[PDB]
């Protein structure tokens, strides 16, 4: 496989 | 002499780039003039991600959703709008550092540079192409969303690309600045594969026409060819068909060297049957197909930015 979205996650 | 993957000087770009939150999640986005620019799916949870109602997710959303960071400075988000997958933030600052600029969605076979960020800040810069198949050979982790890609031409940047996803094989796809994917690609967590990747004929066509300039000839050889039999046996090579266009636009590099582009399609034409039997060209094992013939000309003739 699925694409992945590249975002990030809040930290 | 010498030839390098060269990229463009980043500062003008480097300026631009501002952290982008919303909910639980973080990527980059592009300030120019009073807009923020970011991939839409920084509203997305990682559940979202798999089926994702953009329109429905963003009746949720207002300006104060939207944290916009700038070094350590918060900007005023005053609106925003989606356009197609990409976001525009409206902020009440106009970014002082914005360059000349144009908006360009360019063809497969062109490059850029990529300015990868996280978190609003640049970790390094490097040269890529779209590839035939619409994807692109960089190298983006989590959080790299939002970087884009760009072009200079003396003072003016053009913006080809921003970075949205990853795709299996290690590549990656993205879209315009107007928010439009190059290829067939969505921004979703779905089964998501690139074609065939395509080699970039007249890109390596010209980087033959740079190794001559650069002294490396062991390749040239004594025959010439037609377009029509040299995409015989590229064909076979995946390689992309070679046109008279093409052949149009290699005449700076053929008048410089002397060379005529089908001589040179003869050379190509035996290395892709014969390889390149452990020699190495411009220090490289394999033909580079990421040079195009701009490229080349820039790099040898010293083509330098405002």
């Amino acid at each position: 496989t699925s694409a992945v979205l590249q975002s990030g996650f809040r930290k | 002499s010498g030839f390098r993957k060269m990229a463009f000087p980043s500062g003008k770009v480097e300026g631009c780039m501002v952290q982008v939150t919303c909910g639980t999640t973080t990527l980059n986005g592009l300030w120019l003039d009073d807009v923020v620019y970011c991939p839409r799916a920084v509203i997305c949870t990682s559940e979202d991600m798999l089926n994702p109602n953009y329109e429905d997710l963003l009746i949720r959303k207002s300006n104060h959703n939207f944290l916009v960071q700038a070094g350590n400075v918060q900007l005023r988000v005053i609106g925003h709008s989606m356009q197609n997958c990409v976001l525009k933030l409206k902020v009440d600052t106009a970014n002082p550092k914005t360059p000349k600029y144009k908006f360009v969605r360019i063809q497969p076979g062109q490059t850029f540079s990529v300015l990868a960020c996280y978190n609003g800040s640049p970790s390094g810069v490097y040269q890529c192409a779209m590839r035939p198949n619409f994807t692109i050979k960089g190298s983006f982790l989590n959080g790299s969303a939002g970087s884009v890609g760009f072009n200079i031409d003396y003072d003016c940047v053009s913006f080809c690309y921003m970075h949205h996803m990853e795709l299996p094989t290690g590549v990656h796809a993205g879209t315009d600045l107007e928010g439009n994917f190059y290829g067939p690609f969505v921004d979703r967590q779905t089964a998501q594969a690139a074609g065939t990747d395509t080699t970039i004929t007249v890109n390596v066509l010209a980087w033959l026409y740079a190794a001559v300039i650069n002294g490396d000839r062991w390749f040239l050889n004594r025959f010439t060819t037609t377009l029509n039999d040299f995409n015989l046996v590229a064909m076979k090579y995946n390689y992309e068909p070679l046109t008279q266009d093409h052949v149009d636009i290699l005449g700076p590099l053929s008048a410089q060297t002397g060379i005529a582009v089908l001589d040179m399609c003869a050379s190509l034409k035996e290395l892709l049957q014969n390889g390149m039997n452990g020699r190495t060209i411009l220090g490289s094992a394999l033909l580079e197909d990421e040079f195009t013939p701009f490229d080349v000309v820039r790099q040898c003739s010293g083509v330098t930015f405002q």
